[PDB]
RNA sequence: AGAUGGUAACAUAUAUAUAAAUGAACUCCUUUACAUAGGCUUUACACUCGGGGUGCGUUUUCUUUGCACUUUACCUUUAUAACAAACCUUGGAAUCAAUUUACUUGGAGAAGAGGUUCGUUGAACUCAAUUCAAAAAUUUGUUUUGUAGCAAUAGUAAUUCGUAAUUAUCCGAAGUGGUAAGGACUAUCCUUGAAAAAAGGAGGGAACGGCUUUGUGCUUUGCUACUCUUAAUACUUGUAUGAGCGUACCAACAACCGCAUCAGGUCUCCAAGGUUAACAGCCUCUGGUUAAAUAGAAAAAAGUAGGUAAGGGAAGUCGGCAAAAUAGAUCCGUAACUUCGGGAAAAGGAUUGGCUCUGAGGACAUUAAUGUUAACUCAGAACUGAAACGGACAAGGGGA
RNA sequence: GAGAACUUUGAAGACUGAAGUGGAGAAGGGUUUCUUGUCAACUGUGAUUGAACAAGAGUUAGCCGCUCCUAAGGGAUAGCU
RNA sequence: UCUGAUGGAGGAUCGAGUUGAUACUGACGUGCAAAUCGUUCAUUUCAAUCACGUUUAGGGGCGAAAGACUAAUCGAAAAG
């Protein structure tokens, strides 16, 4: 498992052919924070989003033919 | 900080009163290891269906459950009653099963 | 304070073995555990490592010597005769 | 033991197989029988 | 008769064999249970319980 | 035709992925790779204390109460942080200084100051990202978020709902030192405490672009955008991932060996609480058991395993055989003899409980003075009791 | 259950007392393991129990081991007897 | 020279465990047992203890030496 913080690196990894699935995790903190995890052949890359607006925008902009799995 | 213990169900069954409960909490909460110095810092208010304890010092919510169990044990009620947490700030009297 | 009147380092042996044997072993353990002058660095920090090997804690350099002392009279005499020429 | 050689394990299986009783239908027309605790097969 | 159920219940509830309790009456259903699944189901419905650990207070 | 920073110790490739930093023959090293003893120290696990939450229990009386749960793996060169060391730069030391529990170290360069690396560990440290202010054709201070990713989706403890689902918690601090490992050391040896497979580093500098062409791999003419490294795909290659074997159970209490379901023997690891020096003894929690080639009743002799016995105290007996006698700890005192080390726990005295107190022994910040907070360890004094207190357990008889 | 001191369940009184009849393994054993039946003999008393008897079933690895290396050492080759 | 600390040596001491086996000449002696049980006792940083592997084979081995041990067999094993 690898955590990545750069949004451009995240999208660049997502667009790659190896990537198959994106995992969406949402949970209440104290506000709901989320974690987006691309599943590649080598590693599983997660980025943590504190806000909801940016997380939704990234999820929508995410390439759609790769399958989505929501854990909650 | 306000703690609420409801007794709506038991007193609707009329198996228990509110005046006795409230009096018990008045003379039994011990602050500074003393049983009758609630004064300004800790107060207990009144309600026809619930009981409210307002606290301004370090306090443990488990004390209310302890005292309620004490009361229902003294009045031979504890065999049918349980104190269950409702939310972050409230207890509630519930029957078995 | 002074711990032993005369037994010295042989106090580890207690009363066992003869007094003469303990005194004789003391005489040479004294010089077996002593520090010697490292003629290469000039610091008195040469200690016995094994039965005939002496290492300088500073030089890290080791030298063949006697069993219980860095040098033996028979060896120093021979070296003196050799260097005379 | 738990760790065994292949040949030893096959021998154990064979010795277990030879411990079964005579078939009933054949009895319509055994003595070389052993118990794991009484007689050790030593092999 | 209920040795199998005791073993399975201990394994399922992750406690000792001596810490499981069958309902003294209504043991026919317990005997009918012969799998981890069934023992889980009828523990959830309350025919086996896990007896509380013996109290070892530290107040003294 | 083979990159770059730092004075240096040394560092740098973060591509999905730190993959590539030319390098032959021939060499030289390193790792693998090693004893014992002693203490000091760090970390993890263990244990424990207090707070918050949840559930249960006691509740004649007392009890802000007693108990349980409150978790987080490998992997990410895990990044960083911190620390023992070693090294580099500067520095230039006697009024010697730094420093350890201990000793260790220095003009062959110490202290101080600033750095580098390895090793311990593995989210420490604002660690990362983010909000807000101050530096410029990207740096420093201030918030939020996240158990750093794994990760909560899993576990655990609860409350509900047809009978499979919902919900809430999973966080604020510390102490003891038991086990294990690591580190830096010191000491011991007429004892110096394996090897190889395998892997790495270096020294050295053999070979050298591409397209076309003359002549017999070489000289040559005309042009330049090319060599390595990782990944993917396609085709060819015989079918272009991961062979075979062990894996149940006992390990003694009836699964082993003693002719047996035999009180025998039989190797290793984990190791809770109380009392305590203690992994002793005794009692207890988790786990396990309540079974032993038998039961019931009676209860005399005798046997066997123990107890206790007035007065005397070895008269017993081959012989004090057996048993008894204190026996812990603290304080005091300790002879002959001696190889000077011992003898020695010589001998021989006193004290010891409980309770209520008193004194001593540390760490952390502010403008010489004031607050916050921890460990059990010693010493002393009152009071108290059927004069008893190492109350059980445990535990020298001495001497000539 | 025909039959219960020694099969099972619940309650109680106790024990083992983390140097444990607690968990993992090695040697040795070899199916004793599991489930379902079951009692002729055995389980030195009983027995409906069982490590007995009967029928079925059960052991899944690129990462745990062997396999590889070398040690004390063994065998063998060349010779030579 | 003397005193107080520090330090942690020793085929040093006590002592569980481990390894043994002093005494009761206890029990048992048709035993639980062809050597056991109980209490007592010796031993615990070293000439220490254990396991596995390996070497030495019978007029031979091995022996801190008892004619000990060499698979319940030893002043010459066991098998034919």
């Amino acid at each position: 498992p690898k955590q990545i913080t750069d949004i451009r690196k995240f999208l660049k990894i997502s667009r790659k052919p190896d990537t198959t699935a994106v995992i969406i995790m949402k949970k209440k903190s104290k506000t709901v924070i989320t974690k987006l995890k691309l599943r590649t052949k080598k590693y599983l890359y997660t980025m943590v989003f504190a806000d909801r607006k940016k997380a939704e925008r990234i999820e929508n902009s995410l390439l759609p033919s790769l399958k989505r799995i929501y854990y909650p | 900080i306000k703690y609420v213990l409801d007794c709506t169900k038991p007193v609707k069954d009329t198996i228990l009163d509110i005046s006795g409960l409230e009096q018990f909490f008045k003379d039994k909460i011990k602050v500074d290891k003393k049983t009758n110095n609630l004064k300004n810092k800790v107060v207990v208010t009144s309600d026809e269906y619930k009981i409210y304890i307002t606290v301004h010092i370090p306090f443990s919510k488990r004390y209310i459950k302890y005292l309620a169990k004490k009361y229902i044990k003294m009045h031979q009620i504890r065999d049918f009653l349980r104190v269950i947490a409702k939310g972050k700030l409230a207890y509630e009297f519930k029957y078995f099963q | 304070s002074r711990r032993t009147k005369k037994v010295g380092l042989t106090g580890k042996y207690g009363t066992r073995y003869g007094s003469s044997l303990r005194k004789q072993i003391k005489k040479i353990e004294l010089m077996q555990h002593a520090k010697y002058l490292c003629t290469f660095c000039g610091k008195t920090a040469t200690k016995r490592t094994c039965v005939g090997i002496w290492k300088c804690k500073k030089c890290k350099r080791k030298v063949c010597g006697g069993a219980w002392s860095l040098t033996t009279p028979a060896a120093v005499a021979a070296k003196s005769t050799i260097i005379r020429l | 033991g738990s760790i065994k050689r292949f040949r030893l394990k096959q021998r154990l299986g064979k010795c277990r197989r030879q411990n079964r009783p005579v078939p009933h239908w054949y009895r319509l027309k055994n003595t070389k029988r052993r118990h794991w605790r009484r007689t050790k097969l030593g092999l | 008769s209920l040795t199998l159920q005791k073993r399975l219940a201990a394994s399922v509830l992750k406690c000792g064999k001596n810490k499981i309790w069958m309902d003294p009456n209504e043991i026919s259903e317990i005997s009918l249970a012969n799998s981890r699944f069934s023992i889980r189901k009828l523990y959830k419905e309350g025919l086996i319980l896990k007896k509380p650990q013996k109290v070892h207070s530290r107040a003294r």
